[PDB]
Parts: C-alpha cells; structure tokens; sequence
C-alpha cells in the first residue's frame, strides 16, 4: 500500500479510546489522505474531547494548528456532516508520535465555538486569526480582535464570497484625511489590547519599521522602570494573503507563492506543498528526486542558519561575522544559481519532481562549498560564539522548559533545547530522509538564547554531513515521476510527442486536475515545523490552503518568556528565535 | 431502473443508454462518437466499461456504455483495470496519427480530444512510426478545414446529413485514410454548418471568423445573451477579448436552441467590431461635429427638447423592451411610434392576436420536434427562422422514430432507427412563392403568390371544418392536393401550423389561424408558430404605438418639431426619399444608435448607444418568451474616451434632465420595474432573470474563467497602472473571474460551460440535470402569456385569386439567411457569403420582355430607377417579379407591393 | 489461428478445432512449410487485414496499421524492445466485443497464434534498442530507469 492512499485510521488506539469514552455515535471518522485520523466532533463535546486527549495515558500535549474552512462552495462533501463553516484542531502527541485532527461543523448563522485557550494557550492567536479571516466567534476569548488586518476593516478575507484581488477593489488613494485616519488606527491604547493596567507603568513602542532582516512588526511594552511587566506583539504588518492566493492560483502556478512563505527557506518551503500535492495526485517520486530535494533543502537550511547566526551575533554587537556568513551564503548561492537559476526564491520543485535535471558540474560546486564551510564555521565560533560578552548577553536570557515549549507550540531548536527529541526528519520521515545518516542535537532542558544558537550551529554541521552524503550518493535516474499528473511533463517529450504536448498544454493552461481529497504534509523547516494542509474539491485550483508556520508560535510565546526581563533581553530574544514576519503573517 | 456502478447503487432511466445515464449521475466516461442530439453509433470505441452478469461475478466483459441500455439491475464498472487500459489504448491509437499541432490549433484549450487524452491518463508515446497526413479543403468563409486532426468519429457526417439534412459533406475513402469533407472545394451549403465547430471534438472544423482574431477560451470574457439576428431568440455565449467581440458560442437552452445555432447568428456578429460605429455623443453645429461626453449631451438635448412644442419618438424592433419603453416614457405614450410600417405592424399585431388570443398553444423551439405533421404557410423558414426549420426536420424524422419504437428498438440506437424508417417521414407541406430549402423532405410544396397560398390555407380550413369560409375557384388538381393535405392533417395527433409576417400578407396569417382553429375544433393537439422579423418584434408589438407612416406625417405637417429615433435606420420600413425629407424638415433629429446609419447625416444629435455586446436588456422572441441578455464587456475599459451607454440609460437620463434638470442615469432593475408597473402585458419580464442583488452563497457570477490571463498586461501600453475593474451595477454578473460558475450552482443563466476535466463544449453535460435534457435548475426565460381559454372566430376575408395585370409586377419576397437581416449585412465576413443582388423572373415574363438570364433590367419604385441582373425563376408564378428582401437598396416593406416600367436597361 | 503438427490428428469439426485454440472457419486449410518465415507470413496477413478495414471503429482502423509497421520492423531486423508486448496488447484489445464487428478478432488470431507457437522467429527481429525521441539541445532528458 502506497503512502498516499486514503485511510480512515480506525486502527489508531485513540479512535478506540474515544469510542469507549464518548460512544460510537458521538463523532464521525473521515477517511483522508492527510495521514492523520480526522474526527468530526460535535461542538458541545469539543472541550470534553480536548480534556480527554490532554489526560490520556500518553497525552496529546501540543495544539499544532487551529483554523477554519469555508465549506459553502465545497461540492464533494461525501461522508461528511452538514456544515457551512468548519473549525479544525490539529493536536500532536509526541510520546505516541501521533496526531489527530478534530473538526467542528458550524452553520452560517451560528458561527460561535467555545474557546480552546483553557487547554492550549496558542489558541489565543489561532482563534484571533480564525475570527479575523473567517468571522467565527470564539466564546470566552480574553480579547477577540483582528490580528492580521487593521481594526477598521470590513469583511473577513478568507470567506469564499470575499473578492481576492486588489484590482477588484478601488486603487489605493492616500489623501490627508485617509492618512490621518489610518495613523489614528495604528495608535496604541492600553485598554483595548487587554493590558489590564500604578503611576509608573510606561509604554514603549518598538516597530513597526524594523532594522533587521526578519520583517517589519511592532511590540508594545509595559515597563516598570526597565522591567517588562507585560507585552503583546502586534502582527499583520507583513500580511500577503498567501492562502487566499492558494485559492486563487492553480496547483502548478502556486509554487512561487509557496517560496515566499519563509523567504529564508526557499526549497524548504517548496517541499511540504509539493509533497502534499503529490499525495493528492497519488504520485510517488523516484529516489533521485528525493535525494535532489533533500540536497537543496539542506543547502537552503545552511543558508538560513548562516543568516540566523550572523544576525544573532550582529544583534549582540559583533558586526564582522555577518560579512563572512554572507560570503558563505554567496557560495551557497553560486551552487543554487547553477542548479535552479535563481538565488532566494528558486521555485524549482515540481509536482512529481524538479523543473530540470542537475546541471553538469554540480558536484564540483558542492565540493567547493563542503571544503569552504567548516573552517569558516570554526572561525565564527572562536571569534564570536565563545566570547564571554556574547555569553553574558545570551545565556540565561528568556529561558523556558519543556512544558512551556509544549503548551505554546514551539518547535525547532527552541523545542529541542528543552531536551525533547522531536525532529520531523526522524519521527515522521519524508522525501527519503531515512536513507541519510545524521544526528538530531538536543539541549539539556533549558531553552536559552545561547542554547538555541549552539543547537542551530549543530544542525548546520549535521546538514553539512547530509550534503556530503548527498554528494557521495546521488542516484542515476529520472528527475521527474512517470505519473500522468507530473506537472509539467518532461520537456523533450512535450516537444516531440503529441500526447505529452496535450498533457503539458492542459497542465500549464487550465491546471492539473487533482481528485477531490484532503492532504497534509508537515516537514522540519529551517525555523521549526512547517506544514501544508490542502483541501481539493476536484478542480485545478486548491479549495483550501492552510499553511502552519512555527514563527507564529514563537511570536506568540514571546510574552510568556520575556516577562520580567529587560528591553535588551527582548532584543536578544528576538534575535535568537529564528523567525521572519512573512512566516508569521503569510 | 437500478444500476450498480463500481459497487454503488444508482437509480436511472431504463430507456437511456449507460453512457448518458452515467454522465447524468456525474460519473466520468470518455467518449467521442456519441452526441446527445445525434444518438449512439458505437464508432470511436472509447466509452468501454466492464459489465458483469450478476452481483457475484468477477470476470465480466467489456461492453460499450453508449450501445448498452441502462436496464434494471445492471452491474458495471468504470474504474476496472481492463476498462481503463482499453480506454487508454483507444486514446493511444487515436494519438498515433495525430499531428503535433496543439499550439497552432484553434481547438487548443477547448478540445474534447485533449480532455479525453488527459482523462484516460495517456501521456507517454511509444509509437515510433510515421503519421498519416491529409490535404485540406476550402469550405467557405465561415468554416476552416484541417483534416490531419481527425479521429474518424463520424460526428460531422452524422450531424450534417442525418440531423441538419445537408448534402455536401460526407465521408470518403477507406481503412485508415477516411476523409471527412466536401467532394470538392467550395462553400458549405447548409444554413447550420457552423455547428460543426462544436460538433467536431477536434480542430478539423474551426470558426474561421474567430480564427482571424483568435484567442483561447480561458482568455475570453463571456456573457449569456440572446442572438439579435432574427426573432427565434436562440441563447448565445458571446466572448470578447481586447475590446472586440471575438466569438459566438452556443449557450445551452433545453427549451429553445439546445445544442445548435444557425449560421446567421454564429457568424453575423461582425457589426459590433466595425470601426465606423459611434463611440461618443456627437452634436452637429453647421458643418462642425462637436464630440461631447454624456453630461453636456444630456444638458444640450434637454434644452432643445424643452424648447420644442411636441416631441415624437420612433422605436425599433431591434431595440430591447427597456429601451423602447424608455423612449415611450420620454416622448409620451401618444407620441410614441413603432418604427415599422403600417402593413408590417398590422401583420405583427394580427400574429400577436393569434398567438395570445387564438386559444391554440404556441410550442417552443425544442417542442416543435415532437409534432406529427407540419404545414408551413408563406414563411420561408430556413431563410427567416432557420432553427425552426431544423426542428421541423426533426419532427419530420419523428415518424421513423416511432416506427422504430414500434419494433422495441431503443431511441438512442439511431442507426437502427434510420434503417427501419428508410424514407418514411411525417407529412410536411410548405407554401412559398418559389422553392424552399425544406423541399427535400416536404410531402408537398406549393409555389404560388401569397394570395394563392392564403386561398389554399382557407380552402384547407374549410375542408377541415365546414364552418370556415369556403373558397370558390379551386382547380381539381389543387383540390386533390388540398384533400391530401387535409387527410394528412386530420389524421395527425399533433399538427403544427407555421406562418409569419415575412410573407407580407395579412391573409396568409388569417388562413393559418383558420387552419389552426379548424384543427383545434376537431380535438387535435394543434400548435401554431408565428415567425416575426426582428429580435424584439413581438415586444414592440406588445408595447404598441403608431406606425412609421404616422410619425412621418407628423414630421411633415410640422406638428412635431423634434424626433428621437431609437436604433432604427428608417429606410427598411419606409421609402428613403420620404424619410430623408421628413427628417430634414424637422429642426431637431436625435438618433440613439450603435451603428452608423444613413440618417445620421441629417441628425442634429447622435447618441452612441450600445449593441447587445455592450448592453443589458430584455427581448421577446417569436413565441412570446421574455429573455434577458447581459452585457459582455465594458466599452470604456480600454478606450477611456469611449462614452457608449445603454439605450434605456441614455433615454432615462434624457427624461430626467428634461423633467428636473439633473442627470440620473438609471439602474436596470428600475427600468424593469417601470416596465412591469406601466405595461401589465409586459409584466412577465421581471421573472426573466433575477435582479442585480442575486448571489450564489454571497458571490456574484463570473463572466470570465478562473484562469483568465494578462490582467497586469492587457492595458500596460496605455498605462502601467492597473485600472479599476469595471463594476456591474445593472446585473448579477461581475466583469472579473472573482465569481461563481459552478455547474451545481443554483442558477439558470450560465455564461459559459466549464468543468474540471471538461474544457470542451461537452461541459454542458455537467451543467444539465440529465444529459441532453434541460438545465439543472430550469432553462432561462419565461413565457409572457399563457394559452387563452377561448379562441378567435373564423376570418371570413378570403382574398381573390392572383390576377397578373399588364404593366404592374407584384414583388415576390425572397429572403436570404445571409443578407436579409439589417445588422448581419454590416458584418464584413458576410459579404463573401451574401449573394449578388439579382431579380427573379418567370420564363414566360422574360420571354415577353425579351430579356435573358444575367442581363440588367431597370425598374422604378417611388420615383427611383434601379438596375439589377436577372435570373430565370422557374417556380415563380407569371405576373410576379422576385426581389431579395433586406438587401442593399431593397427595403423589406417592398414585399407584396407593385412595380412599374420594369424594362431592360 | 495457426496450428502445429500435433494438431493435425484432430477432426475438422467446430467444437474440436475450437477446443484447440483455433476456429474451423471455412474448413479450407492452408499449410506453411519450413521455408516460410512466420514474421513475413503474419506481416502479409496483417497487411491484408489492415488495408481491408472499413474504417468505422478505432481499434481495427488504428491498431492494425501499428501491428503492420511493427511486423515490417521485425522483418528487416529493425525491431525494438517492447514491440512484441505491443503486439500482444493489440491481440488482447482487438478481441470480440472491443471492435464494432468481427473483422479485427479474425485479424489478430493468426498474430497471437504465431506469437504463441513461433516466438523465436519474432525474437530474431528485435535488434535495435528502443528509441522514440531524438536529442534536443539545451534540454536534459528524463532518464527513465
Ligand atoms: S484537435 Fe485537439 S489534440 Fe488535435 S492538435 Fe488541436 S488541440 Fe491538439
Ligand atoms: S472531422 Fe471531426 S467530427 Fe468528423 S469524424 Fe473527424 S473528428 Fe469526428
Ligand atoms: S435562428 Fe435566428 S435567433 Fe437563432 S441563431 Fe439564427 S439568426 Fe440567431
Ligand atoms: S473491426 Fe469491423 S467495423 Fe471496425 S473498422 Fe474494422 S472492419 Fe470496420
Ligand atoms: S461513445 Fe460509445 S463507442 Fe463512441
Ligand atoms: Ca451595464
């Protein structure tokens, strides 16, 4: 049985436990290609099911995702409860290495759900986004305000009747009254944000213009002297509407938009989308495709980690390793330009493979990079990372344990510095990552800034090892799958065969027809766990594209970890998270 | 009937075959050679499924779903491995000889063969040998021929010969060298040959008029509209790119014009793309032509209309109901004149009285095909109402259909049906002044003057029912033919009488009404069909008003010092000299039109109105069904200087500026509500289409497909800044792809058919409730009137027989599908298909005049001598001269008139 | 269908010849000696059957010329791998019920009987490697293993 087959997952022990606890008629099991058990739970039993999953012998401890779906235009809803809207909750049990997707059906008029924040604190931002984009009200939320769009915005963007394009709307006119009105909206008021204010609590504004490579955003700070008593991040300043474009572009033409989700990730961002689309299409890619995609993912991972370490060192105060790390990034960029033809957004992965074959001479450039990198990395450590001033700025700053990382959905180096060995490449292997010998570094139990930075250095070394294994063992074979839905087909057969020309003609003009199904793929990105949840209605466009990013979780974890610290501690914590605002807002 | 497809139970119709039943359930089976309108032949061998004998069967056998009835307790599998492999093998065999032609093929992105190649999953070529080739033929100005792309599915020959009744297209040759086309290079002679561009699943037959300015299907802005080239009212999908009307596609209407249009509607759209059309309001000041925008045009027109003592409005049957009503409100009901002549108006009002007061049901265009005997009186149906002629051909083949039904042969097995009913056919009796195109299937044809055709109808009605007035002076041969017609009509369960106003005789319509009443009095299920002239002739007749002659006398007597002519050239309904003199006498002439007419030189103000491609409105077809047509594109999107509005918008803004000195344009639903409130006879036009607030789950209806391209580059030469998307406040459609075009959406107006995996015109199968039936949530359009409880009385005005008087020549009307329509002659692609202007003469009349065939003779009508070449019409009765109506210089009101000093030039 | 020396001791009835994998037919047997190549004989048979197709239905009309061209390639020793698999699939998909009439099952009966009994003569024609595409400069091909 192939890995893309539709499964109901009735053999999962959680399904039997829920049968024994709530009864057989309490919920509906849905067979999907997501790989997870999808259970349609009634709305009034949602908190009971959440408590039961949180109190299992091996509990479901992390709310991976929480969002909504407009089911009004969905025609192929066979075997599903009647719904105008739906809210889905993706929950991960790490001890079982399993996960479950609860779904709550909602009518168009009664768009209210009990809030999930009493079980998982990341439901705050997740439900704020679900209210902002779908209009679904969550009863009991401490503050249900818009998180992506401004407060003076009419309508909910992710509804199916909301027009997507800016050309549908009037063109942007900036008048004096409009500038004054929008400048009034961006002003901060203590009472509206739930600050809950002593005649000394001053207020500090950080953004929204940001002198750093990772986006533009605001943090409003409540200060007692220099101590941060409370803070709430202001996001949505980098909102690009990428999921609405997922509903607006075809399966093949959406890949450049998948590139700019985490713009330091590139092919790492392309990987889960093409894997989920191949799950929708029933495509198993050959081994050469898997090794090529692993090689490019590790190259872009080293690029992102180099930028992150350089930016952290610059934010500490040493400004020379950013120059040297960008030189190493230029070496990586030389190899990436040779392979794909572009630097930061290659858009080179395809449904069924990659756009081209590897060019002649890729092994030479990979050899130069593999010889160049480790001495430069050792010089980085000895020059800046072992500096005691940097250690004093970094060690013990904004520290949290395993419980705080689990309850806030923090993944990547922040989770693994708490001692939790959870990498997607080893727990739920994808794209032939089980054929590569590499280790997953873990921390002692405390997630300092310094511990996260040293962990990312360790994953840079492990990615260099994976790149060496890719260089030594690259199979000879096709760079594209032989499936009929491989988009586009191989170019020369398109250029001399009429049936291949027909397939290419219809795949690049109207789009390839994915059969109506739901698919899901989570990967270990450069900054944590990045996932694509794709709902297809049988058309050539995605019915729903849900992109889960870890930077959302880390920016939400900021107020819990930086509370009671200094402003410079906040700057160091921002520099040591490895986020980008495109990942947060997307 | 109960079928089991892939283990799932379905309830279907046992009279259907498995292919149409499975397509009606939403299942996907590839097919080429089967068409819903043409039946099953089992040629392409593409629709193969695996049938099992019982439920506990594993082997099965490959059967063909188009050739297998969907009987009760059937067990089939589509996704069986052997069936899938065979369908992929059939696609592969079709792909062995196919040219590498998709980029340079007009069917690309709209191709059924592309969709079925992708659907079967065939994308790897292992055939390594040569491909057969074919030379192409010249098939005329409308159809482009490319025989390399053929897959030998026999759809073209089956449609063209069995369905359309054409003769000049056929299949030639042998084993793998089958050729589909004409026996020699020449123009395709069928009036419905343009449907080959949608019948052919490949790019062998293509729209050459579209192939000139070609663009792909995904790049088209589509709208649901009504064809304006005659009175039948076929539903069309006009598609536009870069500000010009690119194509006309057949929009499915199961009640009217299901799969097929005629050539005049499909290729006569070229007047919209003319460069001489008015695009801005122009005011004449001496020898100067000042171009204004809409506001100062309304201000100036309001001042000149207010200074006038009496304003009159001349409408047209070309314009919509809303525009004629807006003109009628602007000038007043008593000052509103229909733009047609007095005789035309009398014939049209008599036809309306027969339709909505005669107590006899008027069938729809699809319902015509279910009648058992057809009598056509006076109307050349193929040249005036061509789709009615196609439906008449289907009704004629109904006898072979019922003969095969009597032998327990299924209705989709068309080859056995045609084999059983070899040449037996339902009775068809056509009357005209000469030969018609229905003569090949007619049981009888009467070539006689209009008085003699009317007398034949009156004699038929008297012989059917003796209470009808009798005719004295019937010859024994004519009496025998009348007895044959009466014996055929009396024995028919569903007789149909087809007449119209194009014959130019009131007595023909009276005779047809008498025949219909006599057949109704015997208890038969008689239907009557009246063929009008223009698209909204019935609506203009229902709205009413004075004739054009009364308006001309009002202009000539000086009682009216201001005339507003709405979309009327005025030369087709009256003599040109009289119209020109009456318009030159009036101190204010305002012409609201979308075409450069001849009366615009004398016009003081010209309002650049919109055509059907740039306007919304309602038109009433020949059966009294109100139908809403929607705007295709914004004219001012590309050319920002273009001020071209709807005619009702122009006139309503003019009325508001005349009353209150302020400019309010309208919304369309306001005009619809005003029509319903003021005219109770036109109260049904509100329910023709839903209003502008109609939404499908909150979103509007998309005019263009979801993969529409070039949005940031279509206007980049004018300005790199992307303009505002055109807003449509009038209707529920949007000028964008951000809308709904789902096949399961609860609506009746479909701009275009597209489904995932179905890019061809076969997506209409996805848009129907059952394949070949109606639209899923009802066809658009509503009948304005029901059948009356009681009928009319017998028309006792039996005309005298035609007497050929010396020195006077009765003008026998001749109509041409390419040339008689006012707007279709303006289309430049028609001039190659438009015939030369001749005049028809009897052999006896030509011998008396001493003229041969081809020589030029000159005749004077209303003091205007014009010369024409001569053909010898054998079937034309002596004492008559045959003129082609609607031509250049020959107005359609000349039908039934008389001619003086017709002599050789 | 062709039959061998072992089938010569069979009565010429419909049921007897039908049970041996052939048909009684017109009962006018035609004998092939050792001097006749089976590939040339089947090529002659399929050339007749392909040029006597009526052109109505797809599998006969568009698959008999493919078998003719494959057998011509096998005759001159220009056969490529997968040709005999293509011939066997043409046999399987041109059987009864797949084509509109019974001309193509009778066409493919000698081909399948000769492939069944004399496959070594058909193996001898496959000499060249399989090549359907030519090289296009600037595009690296998909090297399907
Ligand atoms: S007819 Fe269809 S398959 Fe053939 S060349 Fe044209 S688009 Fe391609
Ligand atoms: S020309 Fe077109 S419709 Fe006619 S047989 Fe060929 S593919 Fe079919
Ligand atoms: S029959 Fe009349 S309405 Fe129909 S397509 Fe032809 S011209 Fe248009
Ligand atoms: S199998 Fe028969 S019907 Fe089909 S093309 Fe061949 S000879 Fe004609
Ligand atoms: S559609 Fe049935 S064989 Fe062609
Ligand atoms: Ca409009």
């Amino acid at each position: 049985e192939p890995a893309w087959q539709t499964r109901d997952h009735l053999d999962d022990p959680v399904i039997g436990e829920l049968r024994n606890r709530f009864g057989p008629d309490a919920f509906t099991v849905q067979a999907t290609r997501t790989g997870v058990p999808v259970v349609w739970i009634k709305r009034e039993q949602l908190l009971e099911v959440g408590d039961f999953l949180k109190k299992l012998p091996k509990p479901y401890v992390m709310l991976f995702d929480l969002h909504g779906m407009d089911e009004r235009l969905r025609t192929h809803r066979e075997g599903l409860p009647a719904a105008d809207f739906s809210v889905f909750y993706h929950l991960i049990s790490i001890d079982r290495n399993r996960d479950i997707m609860l779904k709550v059906a909602l009518a168009e008029n009664d768009l209210h759900v009990p809030t999930f924040t009493k079980l998982f604190p990341n439901a705050n931002w997740y439900e704020r986004e679900t209210w902002d984009l779908f209009g679904i009200t969550f009863d009991g939320h401490p503050n249900l305000r818009r998180i992506m769009m401004p407060q003076t915005w009419k309508g909910h963007p992710l509804r199916k009747d909301y027009p997507a394009r800016a050309t549908e709307f009037s063109p942007f006119e900036l008048t004096k009254a409009k500038q004054d009105l929008e400048m009034e909206a961006l002003t901060f008021k203590p009472e509206e944000w739930g600050m809950k204010r002593n005649e000394d609590f001053m207020f500090l504004n950080l953004g929204p213009n940001h002198p750093s490579a990772h986006g533009a955003f605001r943090i409003v700070l409540q200060l007692d002297g220099e101590e941060i008593v409370d803070c709430v991040p202001d996001i949505g300043y980098h909102h690009r509407g990428a999921e609405k474009m997922g509903e607006r572009q075809s399966w093949h033409s959406y890949i450049p938009y998948t590139d700019r989700i985490e713009y330091l990730g590139g092919c790492v961002n392309e990987m889960p989308y093409v894997l989920a689309v191949e799950k929708l299409a029933g495509i198993t890619v050959p081994d050469r495709v898997n090794v090529i995609r692993v090689m490019l993912s590790e190259l872009f991972r080293i690029n992102s980690h180099l930028l992150y370490i350089s930016t952290f060192i610059q934010d500490v105060g040493a400004m020379t390793p950013v120059f040297f790390a960008f030189t190493d990034r230029q070496k990586i960029y030389d190899l990436v330009e040779a392979i794909t033809g572009f630097r930061m957004h290659p858009a080179w992965f395809r449904i069924g493979g990659v756009a081209h074959d590897l060019p002649r001479g890729w092994d030479r450039l990979l050899r130069e990079f593999l010889d160049w990198m480790p001495k430069r990395l050792a010089s980085y450590e000895k020059a800046a990372l072992q500096n005691t001033i940097l250690k004093g700025r970094s060690q013990g700053v904004a520290a949290y344990g395993a419980k705080e990382a689990l309850e806030w959905g923090t993944t990547g180096a922040g989770l693994r510095a708490t001692g939790i060995d959870f990498d997607v490449r080893k727990a739920r292997p994808y794209s032939g990552y089980e054929n590569f010998d590499f280790e997953i570094p873990v921390g002692g139990g405390v997630s300092d800034c310094y511990t996260r930075v040293m962990l990312k250095v360790e994953e840079l070394r492990q990615s260099l090892r994976i790149l060496e294994q890719c260089l030594n063992n690259m199979p000879e074979g096709p760079f594209k799958a032989d499936h009929p839905l491989t988009t586009p087909p191989p170019k020369e057969r398109t250029l001399q065969h009429i049936e291949t020309l027909i397939t290419h003609f219809l795949q690049v003009s109207w789009g390839p027809v994915m059969p109506a199904n739901e698919s899901f793929q989570m990967i270990e990105a450069t900054k944590g766990i990045n996932s694509y949840y794709l709902t297809s209605d049988g058309s050539t466009m995605s019915y729903r594209t849900r992109i889960r990013t870890p930077s959302y979780a880390h920016l939400q974890q900021i107020p819990a970890a930086i509370r009671g610290s200094l402003v410079s501690d906040l700057i160091v914590y921002l520099g040591s998270i490895d986020f980008v605002m495109s990942d947060v807002d997307r | 009937a109960t079928i089991h497809v892939d283990g799932k139970e379905y309830e279907v119709n046992g009279a259907d075959n498995l292919l149409e039943a499975c397509l009606s359930l939403g299942l996907d089976i590839p097919y080429f050679c089967w068409h819903p309108a043409l039946g099953s032949v089992g040629a392409c061998r593409q629709c193969a499924v695996k049938q099992y004998q019982n439920a506990e069967d594993t082997r099965g056998r490959l059967v063909m779903s188009c050739m297998t009835p969907a009987s009760d307790g059937t067990f089939i599998s589509i996704d069986d491995e052997e069936a899938k492999q065979f369908r992929e093998s059939v696609v592969e065999w079709l792909m062995t000889n196919h040219p590498h032609d998709c980029p340079v093929c007009e069917e690309g992105g709209n191709c059924h063969l592309q969709d079925m190649t992708v659907m079967t999953g065939h994308s790897f070529r292992r055939y390594r040998f040569t491909k057969r080739t074919h030379r192409n033929q010249d098939l005329g100005p409308f159809i482009s021929h490319e025989m390399n792309r053929c897959i030998a599915c026999y759809r073209c020959v089956r449609y063209y010969k069995d369905y359309a009744g054409g003769t000049d297209l056929g299949v030639y040759g042998a084993h793998d060298n089958v050729y589909f086309g004409r026996p020699e290079d020449g123009t395709l002679e069928s009036e419905f040959s343009g449907n080959l561009v949608e019948i052919c699943p490949t790019g062998v037959f293509t729209d050459k008029t579209h192939s000139e300015r070609y663009n792909r299907k995904w790049d088209m802005q589509f709208a649901p509209s009504i064809c304006q080239q005659c009175s039948i009212g076929c539903n069309i999908s006009p598609g536009e790119r870069y500000g010009e009307l690119r194509r006309i596609e057949n929009r499915y209407n199961g009640t009217v014009n299901h799969y097929f249009l005629c050539d005049r509607g499909r290729f006569g759209y070229g007047y919209v793309n003319l460069k001489d059309r008015p695009r801005q309001p122009v005011q004449r000041r001496g020898d100067d032509f000042i171009t204004l925008n809409a506001e100062q045009a309304m201000q100036g027109a309001a001042d000149i209309l207010r200074q006038s003592k009496k304003v009159i409005g001349i409408g047209s049957p070309r314009a919509s109901v809303e525009s004629n009503f807006a003109l009628r409100e602007l000038v007043g009901e008593e000052n509103f004149y229909t733009g047609i002549a007095h005789g035309e108006q009398e014939r049209l009002q008599l036809a309306l009285k027969v339709l909505r007061e005669g107590g006899i049901y008027t069938p729809a265009l699809r319902e015509i095909e279910s009648y058992d005997a057809v009598l056509v009186l006076g109307e050349d149906v193929t040249q005036t109402g061509a789709r009615v002629a196609l439906a008449v051909r289907q009704a004629v083949k109904g006898k072979a259909r019922e003969m095969a039904a009597a032998q327990k042969v299924a209705d989709w097995q068309i080859a056995a049906i045609l084999n059983i009913g070899q040449r037996a056919k339902h009775p068809l009796f056509v009357t005209n002044v000469d030969d018609t195109r229905l003569d090949d299937i007619a049981a009888w044809t009467y070539r006689a003057p209009v008085e003699d055709q009317a007398r034949l109808g009156f004699a038929i009605a008297h012989a059917l029912d003796n209470s009808a007035p009798a005719v004295d002076g019937i010859e024994p041969e004519l009496q025998s033919k009348i007895d044959v017609i009466v014996q055929a009509l009396a024995g028919a369960k569903k007789p149909l009488i087809i007449s119209g106003t194009n014959a130019g005789s009131l007595e023909v319509i009276q005779a047809a009404a008498n025949v219909a009443k006599a057949l109704k009095g015997r208890g038969a299920d008689v239907g009557i069909t009246m063929i009008a002239r223009s698209v909204n002739s019935m609506g203009l007749g229902i709205m009413g008003g004075g004739s054009l002659e009364e308006a001309l006398t009002e202009l000539e007597t000086g009682r009216a010092d201001a005339v507003v002519v709405l979309e009327n050239d005025l030369h087709r309904h009256a003599s040109a000299t009289r119209v020109n003199a009456a318009l030159a006498k009036a101190p204010l002439v305002m012409v609201v039109d979308h075409q450069r007419t001849a009366i615009m030189e004398n016009a003081h103000l010209v309002l650049s109105a919109a055509s059907f491609a740039e306007s919304d409105g309602t038109v009433i077809n020949n059966e009294g069904r109100a139908q809403r047509f929607f705007q295709v594109y914004d004219p001012a999107y590309y050319d920002s200087k273009t001020v071209m509005l709807e005619s009702w918008r122009w006139l309503h803004s003019l009325h508001s500026t005349l009353l209150s000195r302020e400019v309010d344009w309208t919304q369309l639903d306001h005009v619809i509500d005003a029509v319903v409130a003021k005219i109770p006879e036109l109260a049904g036009i509100k329910d023709a289409a839903p209003d502008a607030t109609f939404r499908i789950r909150g979103q509007k209806l998309a005019r263009e497909p979801h993969r529409y391209s070039g949005r940031t580059a279509m206007r980049a030469n004018i300005s790199v800044h992307e303009p505002r998307q055109p807003q449509d406040i009038d209707t529920m459609f949007t000028f964008s792809m951000e809308g709904n075009n789902q096949p399961t959406a609860h609506r009746s107006q479909v701009p275009f058919a597209w489904a995932p995996g179905w890019n061809s015109p076969q997506a209409w199968n996805k848009f129907q409730d059952e394949v070949g039936g109606k639209l899923r949530f009802g066809d658009p359009g509503v009948r304005l009137f029901e059948t009356s409880e009681n009928g009319l009385d017998y028309f006792t005005s039996v005309p005298a027989r035609f007497q050929p008087q010396d020195g006077k020549w009765r003008i026998a009307p001749y109509y041409h599908l390419f040339g008689s329509d006012e707007l279709s002659q303006r289309a430049p692609v028609f001039q190659s298909r438009m015939p030369q202007p001749y005049i028809k003469l009897n052999p006896a009349d030509a011998a008396k005049l001493g003229v041969n065939a081809g020589t030029r003779v000159s005749f004077s009508y209303d003091g205007n001598t014009v010369t024409l070449p001569v053909e010898i019409a054998e079937g034309l009765t002596a004492g008559q001269v045959g003129l082609p109506m609607g031509m250049s210089g020959i107005a359609p009101v000349l039908a039934g008139a008389h001619l003086e000093d017709l002599k050789e030039a | 269908d062709f039959l061998t020396e072992a089938h010569l001791d069979l009565p010429m009835e419909f049921e007897s010849i039908g049970k041996a994998g052939s048909r009684l037919g017109t009962a006018l047997a035609m004998a092939v000696d050792h001097e006749i190549n089976m590939v040339s004989l089947v090529r002659n048979l399929e050339e007749f059957f392909a040029r006597e197709s009526c052109g109505w239905c797809t599998p006969c009309r568009d698959g008999l010329p493919w078998s003719v061209k494959i057998l011509r390639a096998l005759e001159r020793g220009e056969g490529q791998p997968g040709d005999i698999e293509t011939l066997e699939q043409l046999c399987r998909f041109l059987g009864p019920g797949k084509t509109f009439c019974a001309h193509a099952p009778g066409a493919v009966e000698p081909l399948q009987s000769a492939i069944k009994y004399f496959r070594e003569e058909f193996e001898a024609g496959i000499k060249q490697p399989f090549s359907n595409t030519h090289l296009i400069n600037g595009i690296q091909p998909n090297l399907l293993k």
